[PDB]
């Protein structure tokens, strides 16, 4: 919301902060307002740049840095990816060693070709989905799921703590 | 004067002791003797450093081995001078008595700002540019390029010490912070390294308490060095607030912007650094890989390996991410929030950003930010800033949690909303200096009762003894007044903060006390609103007139130069016959620093019990906390934080020397045992019931008559 404006129509950006970014193939930092524009003429086609869009390529986000939008888009798609947990490798260099390449393909992704880091995680899907890959989806989901369930359990000790002691003043 | 302690034979400078220096001495050696931390208070503001210093002194003859050194710290440096000299007085006294210089060593640390020799940074004031211009005549960097000799101003001072400092350190000696700049100047070297140098061999080492209790900075100089070593705090009731400081880390919107101009600097070298030296800085990344200063303690602290961000424009992008996170959830309108762990599981779900990686985020922009070779760090401070946050956050959140406050106090609508992480417990903080060291003294002047202490601050004390000053004549006189000429509760109650009557009663009780009490006379309010709302009740009645004509009449502001400005035409009017009447807060600044003596502040005036407002979120997170954990009720800390201040308000008026003065009280409340029973002991015992309670005009007549008495010479 603190950026000045649409390339192109910036003009809600002053009246009304109300308008998020919309994530696209390109990167870009679309806007409500212009994406109406975009959908009269082209049909999902970037007005400047022209690159085609299956379906409108919409999704929204909320960040005035049309950078960290594009980045934490590719960070979210590349998180499906080596998701494996750290205790999985003993060894000390190489907990952390797939994350800096982790971090390099998402800065490669941002700016340079994707073609090679495609054919890169095609390789890695292949090798790694036969095993592993589902195995830490599994592992993930059950750690969000206790995660909620453990915050839903300290809600609820607060609730009786709160309730209780209402009760002591009251008895 | 040798006196016999129990334990053993301790020298004295001073002629005579009065019992309770006995007490006192015998405490602290049975606590020496147990080798366990302990706490204790005493009334004097001065003869306490001079008792103390010499039982530690022979406690450190006798038993050597038993503690290796002394580590005596003090709220200020102005304050830690008068220290300073009082061992240097009491090392000539034992010199003269031995008739032979001996191996001990005495000095005091302060910063760079208050002691250098430099004359670039001598103009400068301002503490993180004397840190900044430093660590660039220092830097490594700067370093090798003097080993070259090129032409670029290089700090000789800080060279020629490491050539001859390290070979030879000084044999022994008390210096204070004025002597040693002199002696840094006559050698070439730095008063401030030199004895940073000096606290790996010197008996006693004083510093203040951020120089003891931030990890960042304490940690280095505090080195398991001092294994067992009889660490003390003086007048350090306010230990708990200025502990939490050492954690707390505010976080504003003008502060993230300048974060952000700084990161965009800090990209910008980056590309410089790599079209113009490549190689030789990328070096850092394989020292990484193998694996401002971390606020993370001893234990807490982690350096098993930097993490996901092992080169600048992956750190460089970590920090755009998390400054995102952080602007949008500052920028956010909404009630204060609080979220301890949420806020951390929040940013790793939204922006996923790691915690354990999050953690060496402070680190790896010290270390990255060294390869850089910046002209200063004071430019990016604020991204230090907000890093320390950001490895704070996702170091621990047990005891802790993070404020958001969209919406700033004493302003309807304001476009710079602040988060704040306020600490909730003091014990996380100053745990290590209990662990680490043997035996930790908190000694106090006017210290609210000890029993809260050990709950406040987790450790097993070994004594608890309040001891009560004894003279020969009854130096202090306090009372309290709760009944006015109109016998009406005089109470400073927030519902009763607007009663007319109750600020007459106010103004009519400083009119006769200023009338009849002799030039130098100090007020403290609860707050800069209540005082200004009083004060200009007084103007728009003639009560403030005649004070004004009775005495000469200045207040306090929240500006520090209009407040010098004001305190040091105070001090002259006490010194003249036309006296004065200073009006304070009792949470400034000034009631703090200032010390109060003879002739100086002579009758003190506390108008209302000192309480904070019960607005303020941050103290809500500091109170509920302690309230779940430790079990105190949330009344008995308020209560004990209004004594605490008001003691701390009101106790420079006995500083030393046996100089008269009375407490007046304005305060129907201080009344109440509770406020009595949380005043210190020595104050409390001097109260009577007689006196308790007096009206206005009471107290005034007593007032004069106790002058009276007091005037007379022993
Ligand atoms: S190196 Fe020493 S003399 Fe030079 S600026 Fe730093 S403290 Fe001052
Ligand atoms: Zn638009
Ligand atoms: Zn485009």
């Amino acid at each position: 919301m603190d950026d000045q404006g649409c390339p192109r129509c910036k003009t809600t950006k002053y009246r009304n902060p109300s308008l998020k970014l919309m994530v696209n193939v390109c990167g870009h930092t679309l806007c409500e307002s212009c994406v109406d524009l975009l959908f009269v003429r082209g049909a999902g086609n970037c007005p400047e740049c022209g690159t085609p869009l299956r379906k409108s390529n919409f999704r929204v986000q909320l960040f005035e840095d049309p950078t960290v939008d594009k980045e934490v888009e590719i960070r979210k798609k590349v998180l499906k990816i080596y998701n494996k947990r750290e205790e999985d490798f003993p060894s000390l260099r190489e907990y952390n060693d797939f994350l800096e390449e982790v971090e390099e393909i998402v800065f490669n992704l941002t700016n340079n070709v994707d073609l090679d880091n495609t054919k890169k995680k095609m390789e890695i899907y292949q090798k790694e989905n036969k095993d592993v890959i589902q195995k830490n989806k599994l592992k993930l989901t059950r750690e969000q799921e206790e995660l909620e369930e453990a915050l839903e359990v300290e809600r609820q000790e607060n609730e009786q703590r709160r309730l209780f002691i209402q009760k002591e003043e009251q008895l | 004067m040798k006196l016999n302690v129990d334990g053993l034979l301790v020298y004295f400078p001073y002629d005579y002791i009065y019992p309770e220096q006995f007490s006192y001495m015998r405490e602290l050696k049975r606590t020496l003797d147990a080798k366990g931390h302990g706490v204790l208070e005493m009334p004097s503001g001065t003869g306490k450093t001079v008792s103390l210093l010499a039982l530690i002194m022979a406690y450190q003859r006798a038993y050597p081995l038993e503690v290796t050194k002394l580590i005596y710290c003090s709220r200020t440096v102005p304050e830690i001078e008068k220290v300073i000299e009082e061992l240097r007085k009491l090392l000539n006294f034992y010199e003269k008595q031995e008739g032979e210089k001996l191996p001990f060593l005495g000095l005091a640390l302060s910063s760079r700002k208050n002691l250098c020799i430099h004359p670039e940074v001598t103009p400068l004031r301002f503490g993180k540019d004397v840190d900044g211009k430093c660590h660039s005549l220092t830097a490594s960097y700067v370093r090798a390029q003097y080993q070259h000799d090129t032409s670029l101003p290089h700090c000789r001072f800080y060279e020629e010490f490491d050539a001859h400092g390290r070979e030879v350190p000084l044999p022994a000696g008390i210096y204070n912070l004025d002597d040693l700049k002199a002696l840094g100047r006559r050698q070439g070297w730095c008063p401030y390294f030199l004895a940073r140098y000096s606290i790996l061999h010197a008996n006693v080492v004083v510093y203040s308490y951020h120089y003891l209790l931030d990890p960042k900075i304490a940690d280095l100089v505090s080195k398991e060095l001092a294994r067992k070593a009889v660490v003390v705090f003086d007048e350090a009731h306010n230990i708990d607030n200025v502990c939490i400081d050492s954690m707390s880390v505010n976080l504003t919107r003008r502060t993230l912007d300048r974060c952000q101009g700084n990161l965009e600097t800090l990209q910008k070298t980056v590309l410089r650094i790599k079209e113009t030296d490549e190689q030789r800085l990328r070096d850092e990344y394989r020292r990484l890989v193998e694996g401002a200063n971390p606020v993370l303690p001893d234990e807490v602290l982690q350096e098993a390996v930097p993490g996901s961000i092992r080169t600048a424009e992956h750190f460089l992008g970590f920090l755009r991410r998390l400054l995102e996170y952080v602007k949008w959830r500052l920028r956010v309108q909404h009630v204060v929030q609080e979220s301890p762990p949420a806020f951390l599981s929040g940013l790793a779900q939204r922006v996923c950003i790691q915690r354990k990686p999050l953690r060496f985020c402070a680190e790896r922009l010290r270390s990255l930010l060294h390869t850089l070779e910046i002209t200063d760090l004071a430019d990016f401070s604020p991204l230090t800033l907000l890093a320390n946050f950001a490895t704070l956050v996702s170091t621990y959140a047990k005891g802790f949690t993070i404020i958001i406050e969209p919406f700033d106090d004493r302003t309807p609508t304001i476009a710079n909303p602040i988060l704040h992480f306020s600490c909730m417990d003091a014990s996380l903080a100053i745990k290590p200096v209990f662990e680490r060291f043997q035996s930790v003294i908190i000694t106090s002047g006017t210290l609210s009762p000890l029993d809260i202490y050990p709950k406040i601050l987790d450790f097993h004390p070994v004594t608890m003894a309040t001891f009560t000053m004894t003279l020969a004549r009854v130096c202090l006189c306090p009372m309290i007044i709760g009944r006015g000429n109109d016998q009406v509760a005089i109470s400073s109650k927030f519902e009763t903060r607007e009663d007319i009557a109750v600020i007459r009663n106010y103004g009519n009780l400083l009119l006769e006390m200023s009338a009849v009490v002799p030039d130098g006379i100090v007020a403290f309010f609860t707050s800069y609103q209540y005082m200004e709302s009083t004060v200009a009740s007084w103007y728009e009645q003639g009560i403030l007139e005649n004070i004004q004509r009775n005495k000469l009449l200045f207040i306090e502001t929240q500006d520090g130069a209009e407040t010098s400005v004001a305190l040091e035409k105070y001090q002259e009017a006490c010194e003249n016959g036309r006296g004065a009447i200073l009006l304070s807060v009792a949470r400034g600044k000034v009631s703090e620093g200032i010390d109060f003596v003879h002739h100086y502040g002579r009758a003190v005036i506390m108008f209302g019990v000192p309480y904070v407002y019960t607005q303020s979120r941050i103290l809500k997170a500091r109170l509920e906390y302690l309230r779940d954990q430790f079990q105190i009720r949330e009344n008995d800390f308020l209560t004990f934080d209004a004594m605490r201040h008001a003691a701390q308000c009101v106790g420079r008026a006995i500083r030393g020397k046996t100089d008269y003065g009375l407490m007046v009280f304005a305060d129907k409340r201080f009344a109440r045992g509770d406020k009595r029973g949380k005043l210190p002991r020595w104050i409390q015992e001097h109260l009577t019931d007689a006196n308790l309670n007096l009206t206005v005009d009471e107290g005034v007549q007593v007032a004069k008559y106790f002058l009276r008495q007091m005037a007379q010479p022993f």
